[PDB]
């Protein structure tokens, strides 16, 4: 297995489950939101989120099918809502009064305006459905930006080998099925990696000053080991095989030595000897 | 006796532009509805 | 004393009471009609006196009868409603009855133009939006819209309408919007069939041979269209005789027997027999005696026979409408 | 041999202590704190973090060194670590 | 005391990806065919350097068949004892 | 007696020759080119002492290098 700059992935291995929750939450929304307009219940299986280069996902995208930029403030870039044709079918058939018996192919024939219309109509719902998930985690400004046909032409990411995460949703009304995603390049969740990794948080008052008492008052006693390094020489293999007890190995004058724990530098002292034993004559600790 | 007769068109034209327009500034309405009517009646 | 059009009465009305006044007016007024209004001024002709008196002396006796002293009626319901019923109630019964009459204006408006038009207008469009607004038209534009898209489309808007399940009218009222808003669309279709296959009838002998076999050389198919739908002057050989016999009855005798020289034999003895027996005896001595004449005057008064066809067919007298179809 | 000629970081220990956060968030100027080390008791040799010997510090013609006493001693080292 | 009046000085900066942890015995046995894991995850930046001593972190790239890295951050004290230790 | 002491050792990839003024231009995102061609076998330095030759591969998602050619101090005062 060789090493390739175009494997140019910050690989994934995590749960992600804070993206679980609000992509599921964002899921309630979204069926709360279409169980009002097309006057149906539908249900939405939230897929496995997945993780890929960009070209792969451009290449697992049905072609043809609605694509759709958006713009999060503060996060600089692009989402790639895209919306494929059994959705919008779906919809357009519910809206306009059918039971979906006799489904159309898709001949490559664009959108028509109307279908454009009801398209727009879904996607701000979807785009608050997102809003609202958002800012229960991160507060994020998401607005439409334009509208595609062709995955190739919307040059969501610098690369085509560019790590992107793919969320999808089957929602079914009825025996009636459509699925959509949800793209985003990894580059606009890097800062918030972290925050994402770990599941969100209910609790925002009483932890604040509570933890940040009780963690001084408990961890206030807690032993742990610290090593005082007095001296620096450097040898050779050649020197250490010779290494015979009688020898002198020559060290400069230590005028302040350092007390690390594990290797990290906790304080600098002067050594002396204090009621016959090795003390040390503390100076200041290293913040 | 033909500047005569344009000018007192001329005036009672005049007149009844005042008339018109105090009228039109009571409802303009009126106005539209005449206007529809003239145009339901150029087609036939 | 020329004759003034409700146009110009308006127009002079318009640009007398002010400003301010035009624009309130236009405010109670339909947008076609206030560009069908200033279609007026940018090519009106300078009013008289005379007529300027009369027009507004028109406009005087129609005021007799049109005197309410009305306040405009979409905002005076509003602030009535707002204190009658609540403004969420007085909103939601304004937009219900704009709504209304919207889809109502829609309807009305799309039951009154030539089929094909629409029928081109809502090809592109989904079929199930399609079907909807067909049921919804009157039924004979209906089946009209209906007669003259292809087979899929109009048996899969058959299916639809078979299995129909009700359909929201809000939605509804927003497609003719839509589509109104398409209709607004400043395009010149001049389509290069039917105008060109008359185009192709104008032309001489020589040069429409000319074109039809270059077209066909191009493309068989359009050329057998443009003709199919042009027919050229040979096409009386299967013209009705009914047909023949009315034209008869117009046609001068000297035109005919001049034409007829380079008519086609057969198409001479087909056309014979339709007139009167002393009249075809006529035609024949005179055709015997009459020598050789210029093929530019038979084309001339072959032309001047298809023009005679072409405005008597115009009137709907005659029966060309694509060849002798079945006989039953 | 191939490896002969690889450069080691050395690093003497005087000792360690049980000192918890509180007691070091006390110490300021002049602070003093002890180590488990006897007085004059051989300093521990260490590379890298790993036991190598012990020696003690010693002062000659005013220059510092350090002269080494033991060796790794196996079963001493297999001691010392069972602590 | 001056900010930028060693204007023109060259250094040598360098790139690691990733470091490792054990003993000669371990590497007595590295011959041809025996290969070896670097505790570096797959994917992680590169390590910048500058001399020897820690720059930055930031990934590689090629350019016209050549390596090149895209530094991202720059090193804070915090994670500078991490990779100490 | 040196049997055990674990070492510290890094692979090297890139060894550009440039001064700080093509160091205070960097900012975030800017690339800089470095010598070391792409395939060219990687050296593999321990404790900041050369060691070993050979490129990288990974294994069971993990860095990893393949080491090709050792020592033979013939190959140093060149580099």
């Amino acid at each position: 297995r060789p090493y390739d700059p175009n494997t140019q992935r910050r690989v994934v291995r995590e749960r992600l489950q804070a993206l679980e929750i609000i992509n599921e939450r964002f899921a309630r929304q979204f069926r709360m939101g279409l169980f009002n307009l097309l006057r149906r219940s539908p249900d939405i299986t939230v897929g496995a989120i997945r993780i890929q280069p960009y070209h792969e996902f451009a290449r697992n995208l049905p072609v043809p099918t609605n694509l759709n930029l958006i713009h999060l403030k503060p996060l600089r870039g692009t989402g790639l809502v895209v919306f494929s044709p059994s959705l919008v079918f779906i919809a357009v058939d519910n809206l306009f009064g059918g039971d979906g018996r006799f489904p159309t192919k898709v001949e490559g024939r664009e959108f028509t305006h109307t279908e454009q219309r009801v398209i727009n109509r879904m996607l701000k719902l979807a785009l608050e459905g997102y809003s609202d998930a958002w800012k229960a985690i991160n507060p994020l400004e998401v607005e439409y930006v334009r509208s595609e046909m062709q995955v190739k032409f919307t040059n969501i990411t610098t690369s085509p080998n560019d790590i992107v995460v793919n969320t999808p949703f089957h929602v079914e009304i009825g025996n009636l099925t459509g699925e959509f995603n949800i793209c985003l390049p990894f580059s606009m969740i890097e800062p918030l990696r972290e925050l994402l990794v770990n599941p969100p948080l209910e609790n925002s008052r009483h932890e604040d000053q509570n933890w940040r008492d009780n963690l001084v008052r408990q961890v206030q006693h807690s032993e742990l080991e610290l090593v005082a390094n007095f001296a620096d020489i450097p040898l050779r293999l050649s020197q250490i095989l010779k290494l015979k007890p009688g020898d002198v190995l020559p060290i400069e004058k230590p005028d302040r030595i350092i007390a690390h724990v594990d290797g990290v530098p906790v304080l600098t002292s002067q050594y002396g000897t204090v009621n016959g034993q090795y003390a040390l004559r503390v100076e200041h600790l290293i913040n | 006796q033909l500047q005569q007769r344009r000018a007192n068109q001329r005036l009672g034209a005049e007149v009844m532009s005042q008339r018109i327009r105090e009228m039109s500034d009571n409802d303009p309405r009126v106005v539209a509805l005449v206007i529809r009517q003239w145009m339901s009646n150029d087609h036939e | 004393m020329s004759n003034l059009s409700g146009t110009d009465k308006s127009v002079i009305l318009l640009m007398t009471i002010g400003e301010d006044r035009a624009a309130e007016v236009f405010k109670h007024l339909s947008t076609r009609e206030v560009q069908a209004l200033s279609t007026a001024m940018a090519n009106v002709r300078q009013i008289s006196n005379k007529q300027l008196t009369d027009v507004l002396s028109e406009f005087e006796q129609e005021a007799e009868q049109f005197a309410a002293l009305n306040i405009n009626a979409n905002e005076y319901l509003r602030s009535v409603l707002v204190k009658a019923l609540g403004e969420e109630r007085a909103s939601s019964l304004l937009e219900d009855i704009l709504e209304t009459r919207d889809t109502t204006s829609g309807i009305e408006t799309l039951n009154f133009m030539e089929p094909q038009s629409a029928a081109d207008l809502i090809r592109d469009e989904h079929p199930q939006i399609i079907a909807t607004i067909l049921v919804h038209l009157k039924r004979s534009q209906a089946a009209d819209i209906l007669a003259l898209f292809d087979e899929r489309l109009r048996h899969d808007v058959m299916l639809r309408i078979a299995t129909f399940g009700g359909v929201q009218l809000a939605e509804l009222t927003e497609v003719l919007n839509g589509l109104l808003d398409g209709q607004n669309l400043k395009r010149s279709k001049m389509g290069g069939v039917r105008t060109a296959a008359e185009i192709i009838n104008l032309m001489k002998t020589q040069q429409e041979e000319a074109v039809i076999t270059a077209v066909r050389e191009f493309d068989g198919e359009l050329a057998q269209k443009i003709i199919d739908e042009m027919f050229l002057f040979e096409n009386l050989v299967d013209v009705d005789d009914r047909s023949i016999q009315r034209l008869l009855q117009e046609v001068d005798s000297e035109s005919l027997l001049i034409a007829l020289k380079g008519a086609e034999p057969p198409l001479r003895e087909k056309f014979l027999r339709n007139m009167s027996q002393r009249a075809a005896d006529i035609l024949r001595d005179d055709l015997a005696n009459r020598g050789p004449v210029r093929l530019s005057q038979v084309e001339n008064e072959q032309k001047a026979i298809l023009l005679i066809v072409r405005r008597l067919a115009e009137t709907g007298e005659m029966v060309i409408g694509s060849g002798e179809d079945t006989y039953v | 041999d191939l490896i002969m000629d690889i450069p080691v970081k050395l690093t003497v220990e005087l000792g360690r202590t049980r000192m918890t956060i509180k007691e070091l968030l006390r110490l300021t100027q002049g602070s003093v704190v002890a180590l488990d080390g006897l007085a004059g008791e051989p300093l521990d040799i260490l590379i890298n973090g790993y036991l190598i010997a012990q020696g003690e510090v010693v002062v000659v013609a005013d220059k510092y060194g350090v002269r080494i006493t033991d060796i790794i001693t196996p079963s001493e080292r297999m001691r010392r670590l069972s602590r």
